[PDB]
């Protein structure tokens, strides 16, 4: 059938810099067993009605999957601000689309600490919506170069999660799927009734 | 590219790995407190030693940027909380003897002992066994070598590593542009940068000498009634016009009048309130204790606790084979992670001191959104008084009925409401000349205004003067009285108590104004009243971002500490002490002694 059991059921999830995309096609979804799931704690779709929605053929669907902190879920939306907004992932504003998210503090939680999600913390400047950047390099803040190394307006651009079991609730993992509905000429095989 | 934008940038980063850092430290110091051996403290002593050498190497980093060239309030109070330096100044040959002299005094207080006369085979220590006499002891002989053999074996080895601490400690000062190491200690209440809140160093030394002379009436009357009751327990021992010897107040030291009461009782026919023997009956246990304090909250407008309160937390004993210390304390390890640990019994004190513990919890809570650096009260004084206000409505009897612990034919007595008043005056109003007498001596001598030949000589003609009590025995030059406290020797200051008590009943008379209470100010309740809730909340959630004379001024409407509250509340036991005192005498000469 569809490849939703391979995106929501995964045992691997990317970070927020290096973040994935799959492209779904040639299938019938059934959108009615997600609405009732009563498992996702924030469903909020936007442009598209809250309904059964079933009967409607769209031209491609893209699955985006991340993760990020709790309090950080504000932020996954058309027309914010913020150090995950500004770096990391940028929706338009004019977005067609479902946000779904839920904890997983049992899955992503270990006694020590676990380090293995990252993100951006200084950039010389924004990026367009559905833009991905990986890079390495020295930031440089003043006018004195750094010539590869960390001493004096010398930082290097990337900063880890730390995630334990016993931490508050706007600290502890949550699992992000974004699904965009883009609207293109196509057959639209897929329809889902 | 100014320079403000350079120490913006570093603020953004000392940030994430400060507060990563800080919270294995806090979380390496749970698991040994909980669980006492030796793999515990070996992994103590390695994450607290990250933490300390990665601090110091960021303080050289803050001071790249000049003070000066900041136009911005929330960051020039990060960046002067990271630009103060202490001991680095110095070489290495003056920094490696000052913490062999500091380490040196810590280990003679801990591990000295003093022995009986008349019984050698008799030596003991200070909290096991020198307590016990000072606290529960009424012989007049017994009291007097647990005395004299404190300061005789302990504080005259003291001496000659006190005056060196002094010289180096007036070397440091004077290397940060200072005057001396007394002006280093009053820097905490200094604010600057602001427009009509200002705040002088040498306005501190005006605002306690003009409050202590308005509270000089009301310890006259009550000094009076003491020893008027001590002539009886003690007799053809006081002189009827003098001062009070040191070693008959209850205490080591004299700190405080508790223990006293049950020589002096005005009733000694109604008993007191006591709800212990209710809470029995009812089948009360450790989790029914802390749920009637939680509902408490709820009513007048705060929040509940979170659900890792209730599954991290040490509530009771545990009963196996670990060793716990046994100490209430409140613990916020970071990253929204709130618990307290207490031993718990059924009674009427642990009743009241989980309201007490509850409240440093809501404070924590509020400032939580704050920067890293700006997480606190408003100075050292503040996050203590929060607590205290809330363990004194919990007691009243109109708040006791409400909950089913009194039956509801209860008649209220005028005459247990002195009962009552008296031993809250024994604590609070009795500390005071004691604890203005401590941080003078120590002011002067760090000036000097006092040479090294004349220490001893001005400590007793200050005790005569202010506080109206008088040494057993003489002494001399070789001798240090002030050494043989915790505070002085472990290297604390004590004005911290001083203006705690003063914020308490400022705080208490505003708040019962919005709750619209009718008469005197000792049966004020603030319960099932939201109105009061939303004014306190207001203040509790500034943290370090605004001085302390503004956050003053948005609960009572004042910038000043006023001391007038404090009076009105011991109004109906100053009307009861001048009809006591119609045939006595107030007041004390200086030229009695014992000897
Ligand atoms: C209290 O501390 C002791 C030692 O500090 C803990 O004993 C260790 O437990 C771990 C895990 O079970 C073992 O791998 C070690 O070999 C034990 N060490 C020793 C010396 O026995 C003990 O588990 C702690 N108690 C609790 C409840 O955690
Ligand atoms: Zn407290």
């Amino acid at each position: 059938l569809c490849p939703f059991g391979e995106v929501f059921n995964a045992t691997r999830f990317a970070s927020v810099y290096a973040w994935n995309r799959k492209r779904i096609s040639n299938c019938v979804a059934d959108y009615s067993v997600l609405y009732n799931s009563a498992s996702f704690s924030t469903f909020k779709c936007y442009g598209v009605s809250p309904t059964k929605l079933n009967d409607l053929c769209f031209t491609n669907v893209y699955a985006d999957s991340f993760v990020i902190r709790g309090d950080e879920v504000r932020q996954i939306a058309p027309g914010q601000t913020g150090k995950i907004a500004d770096y990391n992932y940028k929706l338009p504003d004019d977005f067609t689309g479902c946000v779904i998210a839920w904890n997983s503090n049992n899955l992503d939680s270990k006694v020590g600490g676990n380090y293995n999600y990252l993100f951006r913390l200084f950039r010389k400047s924004n990026l367009k919506p559905f833009e991905r950047d990986i890079s390495t390099e020295i930031y440089q803040a003043g006018s004195t170069p750094c010539n590869g190394v960390e001493g004096f307006n010398c930082y290097f651009p990337l900063q880890s999660y730390g995630f334990q079991p016993t931490n508050g609730v706007g600290y502890q993992p949550y699992r992000v799927v974004v699904l965009s509905f883009e609207l293109l000429h196509a057959p639209a095989t897929v329809c889902g009734p | 590219s100014t320079t403000e934008d350079l120490a913006k940038t570093f603020l953004e980063k000392f940030n994430y790995e400060a507060e990563e850092l800080s919270y294995q430290n806090s979380l390496a110091s749970w698991n040994y407190n909980t669980n006492i051996t030796d793999e515990n403290i070996q992994k103590m002593n390695i994450a607290g030693a990250k933490w300390s050498a990665f601090y110091e190497e960021e303080s050289q980093h803050a001071k790249t940027y000049p003070l000066e060239e900041i136009q911005d309030p929330i960051i020039k109070r990060q960046l002067r909380a990271l630009q103060q330096s202490g001991s680095s100044v110095l070489s290495a040959d003056k920094r490696e003897r000052l913490n062999t002299i500091l380490n040196a005094m810590s280990t003679i207080y801990s591990t000295g002992k003093a022995c009986n006369p008349n019984n050698p085979q008799e030596c003991l220590l200070l909290e096991p066994g020198l307590d016990d006499i000072m606290e529960n002891s009424k012989d007049y002989n017994e009291r007097l070598w647990a005395w004299e053999g404190w300061r005789s074996e302990v504080g005259k080895q003291l001496r000659p590593l006190y005056e060196e601490y002094v010289a180096l400690k007036n070397e440091m000062a004077r290397a940060n542009n200072y005057e001396d190491y007394g002006d280093y200690w009053r820097g905490d209440y200094e604010e600057e940068w602001a427009d009509g809140y200002n705040y002088s160093r040498n306005q501190l030394i005006e605002d306690v000498e003009h409050t202590f002379t308005q509270i000089k009436p009301l310890y006259e009357h009550l000094h009076a009634y003491v020893r008027a009751k001590l002539m009886d327990a003690y007799p053809s021992r006081i002189s009827p016009t003098g001062c009070l010897p040191a070693h008959l107040l209850g205490d080591m030291w004299g700190r405080f009048w508790t223990n006293l009461y049950p020589l002096m009782v005005p009733f000694g026919q109604k008993p007191n309130i006591d709800v212990t023997d209710a809470m029995v009956n009812q089948s009360w246990d450790a989790r029914r204790i802390f749920k009637e304090a939680e509902k408490f909250f709820v009513s007048v407008g705060l929040p509940n606790m979170t659900e890792g309160f209730w599954q991290n937390s040490m509530l009771t004993e545990p009963g196996d084979n670990r060793k716990v210390v046994c100490h209430p304390t409140a613990w916020d390890l970071g990253k929204h992670d709130f618990r307290i640990k207490m031993c718990t019994k059924v009674t009427m004190d642990d009743f009241l001191t989980a309201h007490h513990e509850m409240g440093h919890i809501q404070y924590d809570m509020a400032y939580a959104a704050q920067p890293f650096l700006l997480r606190n009260g408003a100075n050292e004084g503040f996050h203590e008084a929060v607590g205290e206000i809330m363990s004194l409505s919990a007691a009243t009897p109109n708040h006791l009925k409400n909950i089913g612990l009194l039956p509801p034919d209860f008649s209220e007595d005028s005459e247990t409401d002195i009962n009552f008043l008296l031993k809250q005056a024994l604590t609070i109003v009795g500390t005071l000349p004691f604890t203005y007498m401590l941080e003078k001596w120590r002011w002067m001598v760090f000036k000097g205004e006092i040479p090294k030949e004349q220490w001893m000589q001005k400590w007793w003609e200050m005790k005569r003067d202010i506080v109206g009590v008088v040494e057993p025995l003489p002494h001399d030059e070789t001798y240090c009285d002030p050494a043989a406290l915790f505070h002085v020797a472990n290297d604390y200051s004590f004005i911290r108590y001083y203006t705690r008590t003063i914020y308490q009943f400022q705080f208490q008379e505003a708040l019962c104004q919005i709750a619209k209470h009718e008469g005197p100010l000792y049966k004020c309740d603030i319960s099932n009243s939201r109105e009061a809730g939303q004014k306190l909340h207001e203040m509790l959630s500034l943290g370090r971002s605004k001085p302390w004379t503004f956050a003053l001024e948005r609960v009572v409407g004042a910038k000043t500490m006023d001391v007038r509250p404090l009076l009105n509340y011991f109004e109906p036991l100053f009307t009861w002490l001048k009809e006591q005192n119609r045939n006595s005498f107030v007041g004390w000469n200086t030229d009695w002694s014992p000897y």
